[PDB]
RNA sequence: AAAACUCCAGUUGACACAAAAUAGACUACGAAAGUGGCUUUAACAUAUCUGAACACACAAUAGCUAAGACCCAAACUGGGAUUAGAUACCCCACUAUGCUUAGCCCUAAACCUCAACAGUUCAACAAAACUGCUCGCCAGAACACUACGAGCCACAGCUUAAAACUCAAA
């Protein structure tokens, strides 16, 4: 549950985001664009809290905290839309390789 | 050996052609070209071997001319008659 | 590079004081996107 | 200009469902549909309407309905001149379009083969 | 209805030729797919049938497109024959 | 050089009838159908000029539906418009029928001058649902 | 001595290329009173009409130049599983020498 | 993301469309939007009439803003300007040229299908 | 190709659909 | 042809919770059922494969429960026709219903009747013949989308599913 303010994932290494206008940095917000935005971000802050080695996607355990924040975001769309029967089967079939790779991790 | 024959692209090959709006951009308020892209009597869009363009772009132009009558740049039914004395690009027959 | 842009074009932005010069400038001039194509594909307006 | 056939056929190597569902399959033939009828032939339908209007207004009056009546009559004729004109033409042969007896004639001095 | 009229499905008279000016009319509008669609929106069709109708439709176009290539690519060869022998 | 297409409001209009312009010309109309037409002259101002119908000429359920009695109904609407005192005409067309190209000639015959010919035909973008098919 | 490869590389055709919009001088072997058939070069012959204008000026061995398409008019249909062929080749004539 | 929302209002004097400019982009400002800038497309007659909330109109003015706004101000905007009489119609829509054009190499021949039907005498 | 056996089902179904209606 | 309406019909002006010409000769999305008027929001699983008829989630139209909606169509019904007879085909009027809500039922020629995965080049008809692995299904016709039993908000049902007698065919 990040902020609104906080600015997008690409515009992080750039040393421009203090000399630049409030303006620029308000519309620079995630919050202005749409939530996948606010899904990467938090995927890496996951990444960073969690793993050892970023930017490694081809991991389990990436591959399992992109599907929780995924899970999380069908979650939300579900709760909105009670009756979206496509987004539950994708929630359940997500839940259900989400515990596949859970398990083949844990062995 | 050395007038043997060799693997080789074939710069025979005429470049693919593009339509006149392949490259172009194409919005909902070009009225002018979404009604070129049009029949003027009846109002009926011209399709593809009438008009004579990719899929792509007439696609784009065609929802572009729903978005546009529904919105209230363009009519449905009678093209604008300001616009009949533009290049006939779509081809027909019955003249 | 891209920053730069809008970074620049928040002059252009208008806001509330610049409201009340903006819209009468723009009210009184005039623009159109109208423009047509001929066979080979060449604009013309 | 044709359009293309690529997925619309039931095939197997074809995932998504078919487009096209023929009856028959599709494949060129060596002969051609022979030509039909247009519609039933009527004529002077006007010319008799002049007859009827003149008749109900002067009471049955040959001698002053005799420009209409003429009329009609040299219609009919004109009528039935043409329709003997136009059947002497379609055996002769028909201008621009080319009789489907040659037609299938040439199609069977080089037809089209599917197989090998 | 609240569009203007005389600008849509019309033609205009010339000498008085009312004949030409109803055939043109009737041309473009068959052009455009205008009787057909009127005809067959008279009764309903079903979307079974319609689909039908539409594929079988179209695979007459291709048919007979094709033939059409192929006589118009044969014309020439039907000439008179220079090797009798 | 003749434009096919038909005047606007909008100038510029080189062409006049009896002294006139497109607009303010009369306006006959007709509804075509299977077993009837019903033809009707009006005024540019809505002022309805003439009607008649192949009912009121006297032609029964069979014969409404045809070409002859188009053809006098356009010859009655013809005459009380001469009587009327209107000679130029704006057709107006309305549905598919036999007695629909009939009309036009009733009327030229009767001795009106048809400038121009408009097909205000009802077309649903699948608005409403017709009946069901019949099994003849 | 010489290989089918370097004649090969060396023949008229490698030099000509395609056959579309090229000029090329041919002579005629069999004509009929309302056509002529040139042989100009390649494989197939190419029939053609004889012009309005100098009508009587072709007779065996006149050379005449002109344009072709291609020395082969082939097609495929939908049901060929080889190309319908002309056994002919379209050539317009502009000219003669 | 940006929003551009095409405006189209009824026709009459410089004064009170200003007014009506002005209270729009407040309402933009309130909802918080920041406009990149204002289009004039001028005057025009409709094509075809349109029944507004209480009168019908044949002529009208069209004018053409771009901006940026979240997501609620789309809705909220919507129904102000639905409440709104002096305007005849308000249609937010996105950028056409955020989405980048796709490079085009042109259109490929189709070659003729084949092997659709087994080789048979028949 | 036939739908006799499609048919012989057809009369079952009916019949028992009558049968049920009755009983 | 009859019957029906004349508070009817034609032009013109205002007006919907109804269904979305042309584009579409396009072959795209969705696992399937399905989806083709416009704008916005959210969103379109798994970077080995298979895999539950011991589960879960869906599942066209039709149908059921309680509110609402009314252009049109229409089972049923009524009337007019035809017929020896017509409980139908033809015509006119109208109803449940088709639509929006919160639920239920869970079936189709649900078929493209061609299983998923990775690949190669002949009985007949059909959409050419095949290989390696995997799950599911089938064993003469009919009795049988049946009986009994068991479960389901379903109670004229749905799912599973036989047996006796008969025949030498199907
Ligand atoms: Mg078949
Ligand atoms: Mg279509
Ligand atoms: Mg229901
Ligand atoms: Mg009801
Ligand atoms: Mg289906
Ligand atoms: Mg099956
Ligand atoms: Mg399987
Ligand atoms: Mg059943
Ligand atoms: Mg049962
Ligand atoms: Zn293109």
């Amino acid at each position: 549950d990040p902020p609104p303010s906080t600015l997008l994932k690409d515009y992080q290494n750039v040393p421009g985001i203090e000399k630049v206008d409030d303006v620029v940095k308000r519309l620079l917000s995630l919050e202005m664009a749409n939530k996948k935005e606010m899904l990467k971000i938090k995927q890496e802050q996951f990444m960073k809290k969690i793993v050892a080695n970023p930017e490694d996607t081809r991991s389990l355990e990436a591959r399992i905290i992109a599907l929780s924040v995924k899970i999380r975001s069908y979650e939300e769309h579900l709760e909105k839309h009670r009756k979206d029967k496509a987004h539950k089967r994708y929630l359940l079939m997500s839940i259900d390789q989400r515990k596949k790779m859970l398990k083949n991790l844990r062995n | 050996n050395e007038d043997l024959p060799i693997s080789m692209e074939n710069p025979y090959k005429e470049p693919l052609k593009k339509c006149i709006l392949c490259g172009k951009h194409v919005d909902y308020k070009n009225v002018q070209l979404l009604s070129q892209f049009v029949s003027p009597f009846t109002g009926c869009i011209y399709g593809r071997h009438i008009t004579g363009l990719c899929g792509k772009k007439q696609k784009e132009i065609t929802k572009a001319i729903k978005r546009a009558q529904i919105m209230g740049f363009m009519p449905v039914t009678y093209k604008d008659p300001a616009y009949l004395k533009d290049p006939k690009v779509c081809n027909i027959r019955y003249r | 590079r891209e920053v730069l842009q809008l970074q620049e074009e928040v002059k252009n932005f208008i806001t509330r004081e610049n409201l009340e010069a903006r819209v009468e400038a723009a009210l009184d001039s005039r623009k159109n996107y109208n423009w047509a194509i001929t066979r080979e594909g060449l604009v013309v307006r | 200009a044709t359009p293309s056939l690529r997925g619309r056929l039931a095939r197997f190597g074809n995932p998504r469902k078919p487009v096209l569902k023929p009856n028959k399959p599709l494949i060129l033939a060596n002969r051609v549909g022979e030509r039909r009828r247009e519609k039933g032939e009527a004529t002077c339908i006007t010319e008799m309407s002049v007859m009827m209007a003149c008749w109900k207004q002067n009471e049955f009056r040959d001698d002053a309905c005799r420009k209409e009546i003429q009329g009609f009559l040299d219609c009919a004729a004109r009528a039935q001149e043409a329709r003997k004109m136009r059947s002497i033409q379609e055996t002769l042969g028909e201008s621009g379009s080319l009789l489907p007896n040659k037609l299938n004639k040439l199609l069977q001095r080089f037809p089209n083969k599917p197989y090998l | 209805a609240k569009h203007l009229k005389f600008i849509a499905r019309t033609v205009m008279v010339q000498e008085g030729n009312v004949e030409s000016a109803y055939r043109t009319l009737n041309r473009i509008l068959t052009m455009d797919g205008l009787i057909e669609d009127i005809k067959h929106r008279r009764y309903y069709e079903k979307p079974c049938r319609r689909r039908q109708r539409e594929s079988y439709e179209r695979c007459r176009r291709i048919y007979n497109m094709e033939m059409a290539r192929k006589i118009n690519f044969l014309m020439r060869k039907n000439r008179a024959d220079p090797w009798q022998g | 050089k003749f434009s096919i297409y038909p005047p606007i409001p909008g100038e510029e209009s080189s062409l006049r009838w009896a002294g006139k312009k497109f607009e303010e010309i009369p306006i006959a109309h007709i509804k075509a159908s299977h077993n009837n037409t019903q033809i009707q002259v009006v005024s540019a101002s809505n002022e309805p000029l003439a009607f008649a119908s192949c009912g009121t000429e006297g032609f029964r359920n069979a014969k409404k539906g045809t070409g002859i009695a188009a053809q006098t109904a356009g010859i009655a609407a013809a005459a009380r418009a001469k009587q009327k005192g209107v000679i130029h005409i704006r057709v107006v067309v309305k549905g598919l029928g036999p007695g629909r190209l009939s009309a036009m000639h009733g009327l030229i015959m009767g001795g009106l001058e048809v400038i121009s010919i408009t097909d205000n035909t009802p077309i649903p973008h699948n608005g409403c649902r017709p009946r069901k098919a019949r099994k003849l | 001595v010489e290989s089918f490869a370097s004649m090969l590389r060396h023949s008229p055709l490698t030099q000509m290329g395609p056959a579309k919009d090229k000029l090329v001088i041919g002579r005629i072997f069999h004509i009929v009173e309302n056509d002529l058939y040139i042989d100009f070069g390649g494989k197939f012959h190419c029939v053609c009409r004889r012009p309005e204008v100098d009508g009587e000026k072709y007779q065996k061995g006149t050379r005449v130049r002109l344009r072709l398409l291609d020395l082969e008019l082939t097609s495929r249909f939908l049901g060929a599983t080889t190309d319908t062929t002309v056994l002919e080749a379209n050539a317009v004539l502009l000219g003669i020498q | 993301p940006r929003y551009e929302l095409a405006l189209i209002l009824k026709a009459m004097q410089r004064p009170e469309t200003a007014a009506t400019l002005k209270r729009t982009i407040e309402a933009l400002m309130d909802r918080g939007a920041i406009v990149r800038d204002l289009e004039n497309l001028g005057e025009r007659a409709l094509p075809y009439r349109i029944s507004a909330h209480s009168q019908q109109h044949n002529r009208g003015g069209y004018f053409l803003v771009d901006f940026y706004a979240p997501t609620a101000a789309v809705e909220s905007m919507v129904e102000h300007l639905s409440r709104d009489i002096d305007v005849i119609r308000g249609n937010i829509v996105k950028h056409p040229l955020t989405q980048e054009l796709k490079e085009c190499e042109g259109i490929v021949p189709v070659p003729l299908a084949e092997k659709l039907y087994s080789t048979k005498k028949r | 190709k036939n739908v006799l056996k499609i048919r012989r089902r057809k009369m079952n179904h009916h019949k028992y659909r009558k049968l049920v209606k009755k009983t």
